[PDB]
């Protein structure tokens, strides 16, 4: 009954366990490069002109 | 040009408009109901006499009035989220088996569900037309006395029946007291919580009795009645 | 042999949050301090689309960032033109609580799922123009919550059959099947590779699934009630998360754990859908309170406000630019806004 | 103020009266002289004619202390050194309770009606100005308070334009000039709109009462076809009752700017629909009512005090003043009432009302997250 | 990660007193509606007694009333049921569950078969 399911659970939570993690340093680092790099094709982040939108 | 092409856009959305106008003439003259219910609640029988005497979908039309009940088939038993679906829904059919028993307290089971949906904030507008099923088999097990609700409920043997009891041909008093007791647990909740903006309905049927459909009418013209009279705050 | 493996599960488990501490050497909150804020977004409603008849419970963006679909539980599924607030086809549907719509990215399809726990397929370039019916895609065993058009005749469905499913529309016949969440799969996000998607449930866990292999790739907790939208980062090695906990959580795909918690004390209302911005600094995220807040993405901060809706705000949608927000709403009110 | 009406009259009158009473007796000092406007008595030759100043206004008798002396010359009478043949004469000398009851009550009445029409056309862009309230209910509002403020300006003019005439003619003891914009069917047209006006404002109350308890009663109703219907009605079949009237009086009827019912079988063309209006709508009322104590009575305290409530903000929406209705306290409350009305109404369906003060509340912190 | 870990169970002779410990951890025990529901052998999942979040409104089944009592300790996170005057109807592996949503009175599918924020359940064997 419930055997099969404990035993998914297992091989579902050692498939999760090796994996390649990284710091979260790392990855803080990562997230403000992106949202910093592409802070300027963002015409939400910086107000676009009306001039060149066309949902005025 | 770009002008005859956005003047045809004009002309088909000029369309699409008159048939959405004739379509929301239907959407809101039919009335949407949730059908909710334990396991083998006896609801199937009233689905079917719903169905022939004038998930799954059912449109029946009482009084040139349209009605679509939403029996939730096939679906999970965690009805947290679906429901949420259900707030236009005029009233949503709680539907109670009170002879459950002659498995485990299906009665407490449906008082608790009841007081979750009272209680949730997207049907706390909602009013709740409430189906005591199997009214007749409580009967024979009462009056019969060997499966009781005191076991289950101690205040029962407390309890004195009210004064607007009005039993059935038949109805002994050892019934009607258990039929009047448990309408008095749901409206513990049904008037402990959120008074004016939805209501309970109670009703006892069976699987025999087939005017449920104007007593749902009946209690969803009330629901309708009572949003309105509370959009002029007439109440 | 139970017990046993449930303490066997329980010390992997702790394993696994042993070896998230130890990639916990900082955060965000001590890391991006040093990150100039956004400053106000004060945003307006530029469009109004009105003429859902019912509560709007999903919308979708057509790839040329122009039509959408948008979903309402009166039974439509209309097309709107967003220049020209035109409606394009209005597609009644068979079942009328549709819980979700999509609009493929080829342009040719439309999809939209519901309580039938049946995705249906319109095919939109149809030599008539006559928007028809070209699949039923049933296998489901619980309502169809959210769908999102694969590219290449794949759509990827989810249920609340606690199942998500990837099927092929010319066949009929799901090739995958990803199993694992234990509550109401609700919503799903497809990443810009379009190689793996993310899935919400009510057990407020997310997975990340290999659509190319079938396997729940990771599996996110930390949020605290229903996961009621999902949505990717815009480089796809992150998602966000809303749920009725009131928060939203950001997710990374490498950290394997939040990395922002967008909540505020005031707020006690369930976040119901979420987008991004183009750059993902500006976090869209409709509520019940019934307006859409623009949290910054890197501090938690409500840059903003997309107030105007007169009920729960259901769907979110950015244009393919960035250009715009649809918010569609309980309040059968699909509003564009700039 | 009240009317230079009936001095008019008095004067015509008076005229046919002294007309021929010169007529049959001339005098042999001083000759005969008409001025076209005022007849002069018979005298005596030997003697002078002292005596208070003419009866036709009203003012004479508020003191009767003032006289008349006209001396008479061979000549008869002045010619002034300027150019002009208006003789010598000065009358205003005896021109400065009933009065001062009357006064307080219009001035109330106005005063009631000026804040009508200005909380009124505030709530009506209060309805209009949130696009949420834009609902078949708050159109019906919308007409409903159009149609008090036409019949309040229509009733500003009614009394400024009477109050215009009546300075004009006093002030230069003229009651020339102006009769000749009476007789005109200028005056007659605007009081068409005025009796359209008041006409439109009781059928719109009657339309609010039809959709009200068709609301309660008749759900199935296509509301884009439904609410045209009730447009079309409130504000046509007050046509189709008062441009009858308005040609029953032109063809029928003699001057003063219909403004005299003496036929008042010729006015009931306008006052039964009306009646029938109030009737209906009470019925509505009584019929909402039975409902609400219903509704009240299924449910579990005191239901008195609030059907109270319930009743008194019932009544000024329907328009329910009227069923007494249709002698000074009589007029004050059947006027003051449905001044006041505009003002009750307006409060307590676009001030107190829960939705609007939840759509301000909301707009106003909108607005205050905002700055 | 809601986890919801009890203790406390076990055998105890008919007629006995116990009390069972729900340690919660991984989610602010106050902000959320908590109860106990129990799975008597005889596949009935019951709730049996509510709490609100500050431990105003409690409620009791029939069959547990004035024998049962609940208590909640919000800052420990912990829920506590002493179960005195013990019936043979009373074996059955209790759950400690909290309701899915925060700060609301409505409590969903806390009995549900599979519910997500359940927990483990001890056996208590009368
Ligand atoms: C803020 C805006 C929307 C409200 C405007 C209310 C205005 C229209 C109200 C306020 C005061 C009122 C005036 C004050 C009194 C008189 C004198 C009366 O013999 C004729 C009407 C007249 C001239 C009223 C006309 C309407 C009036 C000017
Ligand atoms: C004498 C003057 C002031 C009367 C003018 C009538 C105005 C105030 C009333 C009468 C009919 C009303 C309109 C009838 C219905 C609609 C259609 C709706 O989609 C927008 C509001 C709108 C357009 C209403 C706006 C206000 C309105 C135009
Ligand atoms: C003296 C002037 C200001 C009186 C104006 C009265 C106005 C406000 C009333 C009287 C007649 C009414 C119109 C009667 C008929 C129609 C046609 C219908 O399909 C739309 C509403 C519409 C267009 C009404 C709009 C409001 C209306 C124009
Ligand atoms: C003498 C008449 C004209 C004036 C009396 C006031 C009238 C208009 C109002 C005031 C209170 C109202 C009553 C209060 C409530 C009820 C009880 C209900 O079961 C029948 C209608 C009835 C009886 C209402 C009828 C109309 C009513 C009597
Ligand atoms: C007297 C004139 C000037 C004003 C009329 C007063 C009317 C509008 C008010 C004042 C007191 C009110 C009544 C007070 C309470 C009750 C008892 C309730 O069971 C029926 C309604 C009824 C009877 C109310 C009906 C309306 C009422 C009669
Ligand atoms: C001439 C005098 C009598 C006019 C008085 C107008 C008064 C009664 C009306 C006009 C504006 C109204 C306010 C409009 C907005 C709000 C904010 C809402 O959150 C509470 C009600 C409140 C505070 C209303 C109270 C009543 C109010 C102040
Ligand atoms: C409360 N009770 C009553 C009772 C009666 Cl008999 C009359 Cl006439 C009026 C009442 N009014 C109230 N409440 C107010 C309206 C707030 C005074």
């Amino acid at each position: 009954a419930s055997i099969a399911q404990a035993r998914k659970l297992v091989e579902q939570l050692k498939m999760e366990a090796n994996i390649d993690r990284i710091k979260v340093s790392k990855a803080a680092a990562d997230l403000m490069a992106y949202c910093e790099a592409h802070a300027k094709e963002d015409p939400l982040l910086t107000p676009v002109p009306a001039s060149e939108n066309p949902f005025r | 040009d770009q002008r005859n092409e956005e003047k045809a856009q004009r002309e088909a959305n000029k369309k699409i408009e008159k048939q959405l106008q004739k379509d929301k003439q239907v959407y809101r003259a039919t009335h949407r109901l949730l059908l909710l219910g334990a396991g083998e609640s006896g609801k199937n029988t009233i689905v079917k006499q719903m169905r022939i005497l004038h998930i799954f979908e059912t449109k029946f039309q009482v009084d040139k009035v349209n009605f679509h009940m939403f029996d939730v088939g096939a679906q999970r038993d965690e009805r947290r989220k679906w429901i949420q679906c259900f707030n236009d829904v005029t009233a949503i059919i709680f539907v109670v088996a009170s002879s459950s028993y002659n498995q485990t307290n299906r009665l407490q089971a449906a008082l608790k569900l009841f007081d979750s949906i009272w209680n949730n904030k997207w049907l706390r507008d909602t009013s709740v037309i409430l189906f005591l099923n199997k009214q007749d088999l409580l009967a024979e097990k009462v009056l019969a006395g060997k499966s009781k609700i005191e076991d289950y409920f101690p205040e029962f043997a407390r309890y004195t029946t009210p004064e607007d009891a009005t039993p059935e041909p038949g109805e002994d008093p050892r019934v009607t007291r258990a039929k009047y007791f448990i309408r008095d647990e749901f409206l513990r909740i049904s008037t402990a919580s959120g008074d004016g903006r939805h209501y309970c309905y109670p009703h006892f049927t069976c699987a025999v009795d087939t005017e449920n459909i104007r007593r749902v009418f009946n209690d969803c013209r009330d629901i309708i009645q009572r949003m309105h009279l509370r959009q002029y705050e007439l109440l | 042999e139970l017990d046993q493996l449930r303490q066997e599960a329980e010390q992997l488990k702790n394993q696994i949050r042993d070896a998230r501490k130890a990639c916990a050497d900082a955060t965000l909150s001590q890391i991006t301090n040093n990150i100039d804020p956004v400053g106000r977004i004060q945003m307006r409603t530029r469009r109004t689309l009105r003429g859902h008849l019912a509560k709007i419970y999903a919308m979708h963006w057509g790839t040329d960032s122009r039509l959408l679909v948008s979903a309402s539980q009166d039974g439509k599924l209309i097309i709107w033109d967003s220049y020209t607030t035109n409606k394009v086809h209005a597609i009644p549907l068979r079942s009328s609580w549709v819980m979700t719509c999509a609009y493929a990215p080829s342009g040719n399809y439309v999809a939209c799922g519901g309580l039938d726990n049946i995705c249906s397929i319109y095919n939109l370039k149809t030599r008539e123009g006559n928007v028809r019916v070209s699949r039923e895609l049933a296998g489901h065993t619980g309502y169809l919550s959210c769908c999102r058009f694969l590219d290449d005749n794949q759509i990827v469905t989810s249920s609340g059959d606690t199942t998500c499913a990837l099927w092929d529309i010319e066949t009929g016949q799901q090739t995958t099947t990803f199993t694992g969440h234990t509550g109401d799969v609700m919503s799903l996000s497809l990443a810009p590779d379009t190689r793996l998607f993310v899935s919400g449930a009510c057990d407020a866990s997310a997975k990340l699934w290999d659509v190319r292999e079938g396997m729940c790739r990771q599996t996110f907790t930390g949020h605290e009630s229903d996961i009621n939208a999902i949505c990717f980062f815009p480089n796809g090695n992150a998602f966000a998360t809303g749920s009725d906990d009131a928060t939203c959580r950001l997710f990374d795909l490498r950290a394997d754990q939040e990395l922002m918690t967008y909540s505020h004390d005031n707020i006690i209302c369930g976040i119901t859908s979420v987008s991004f911005s183009k750059s993902g600094r500006l976090l869209l995220a409709g509520y019940d309170d019934f307006n859409c807040n623009v949290w910054d993405a890197l501090k938690a901060d409500r840059a903003g406000v997309l107030a105007g809706h007169d009920n729960r705000v259901s769907c979110l949608g950015v244009t393919d630019d960035g250009m715009a927000v649809a918010t569609g709403s309980w309040d059968s009110f699909l509003k564009i806004w700039n | 103020t009240v009317s230079l009406w009936e001095t008019v009259q008095k004067w015509r009158e008076y005229r046919r009266q002294c007309q021929r009473s010169l007529t049959e007796d001339p005098p042999p000092f001083c000759n005969r002289t008409f001025d076209e406007y005022a007849c002069w008595p018979d005298g005596e030759p030997g003697s002078f004619v002292n005596v208070s100043c003419p009866w036709y206004l009203p003012w004479a008798s508020s003191v009767p202390q003032g006289h008349v002396y006209r001396f008479c010359t061979a000549e008869g009478l002045w010619l002034q050194k300027d150019n002009s043949s208006l003789p010598w004469r000065d009358l205003s000398e005896c021109e400065e309770s009933p009065e001062e009851q009357l006064l307080f009550l219009y001035i109330i009445y106005t005063v009631g009606y000026a804040l009508s029409f200005s909380a009124l056309v505030i709530a009506s862009a209060i309805l209009l100005g949130f696009r949420h309230l834009h609902c078949t209910r708050n159109y019906i509002h919308l007409n409903l308070f159009a149609s008090f403020i036409l019949r309040a300006l229509s009733v500003f003019i009614k009394d400024a334009a009477l109050k215009w005439m009546y300075s004009t003619a006093a002030q230069q003891h003229q009651w020339d000039g102006l009769l000749s914009y009476q007789d005109s069917l200028s005056c007659r047209l605007v009081f068409l709109l005025m009796q359209y006006c008041v006409a439109a404002n009781y059928y719109w109350l009657l339309v609010e009462g039809v959709y009200l308890y068709t609301l309660l009663a008749f759900s199935v109703l296509s509301e884009q076809w439904i609410f045209r219907l009730y447009v079309s009605i409130g504000w046509g079949v007050p046509l189709l009752f008062v441009v009858p009237w308005g040609i029953v009086k032109y063809l029928y009827e003699d001057e003063g700017c219909w403004t005299r019912n003496s036929n008042m079988n010729y006015w009931l063309i306008i006052r039964l629909p009306i009646l029938f209006a109030i009737g209906v709508n009470f019925l509505i009322f009584v019929r909402v009512i039975c409902i609400v104590v219903s509704k009240l009575k299924a449910n579990l305290t005191d239901i008195k005090c609030r059907l109270a409530k319930s009743t008194l903000t019932l009544i000024p929406l329907l328009g329910t003043h009227e069923v007494i209705f249709a002698r000074f306290i009589k007029l004050f409350t059947e006027l003051s009432f449905t001044s006041f009305q505009g003002l009750m109404v307006a409060i307590l369906y676009c001030f107190v009302n829960n939705e609007v003060q939840l759509e301000f509340r909301k707009s106003w912190e909108r607005w205050r997250l905002e700055h | 990660q809601v986890q919801l870990q009890e203790s406390g169970g076990g055998l105890v002779q008919p007629g006995g007193s116990l009390r069972l410990s729900c340690a919660a951890s991984g989610f602010t025990f106050s902000n959320y509606k908590m109860n106990w529901v129990r799975q008597a052998p005889g596949k009935g999942l019951e709730w049996v007694s509510d709490i609100s979040q500050s431990g105003a409104s409690i409620s009791y089944t029939g069959s547990v009333k004035g024998r049962f009592t609940i208590s909640r300790d919000n800052a420990k996170n912990t829920l506590y049921l002493q179960m005195n005057s013990l019936k043979p109807e009373d074996t059955a592996v209790y759950y400690c569950a909290r309701c899915p949503a925060p700060f609301t009175r409505d409590c969903f599918d806390v009995t549900s078969t599979t519910y997500a924020y359940r927990g483990q359940g001890t056996q208590v064997t009368v």
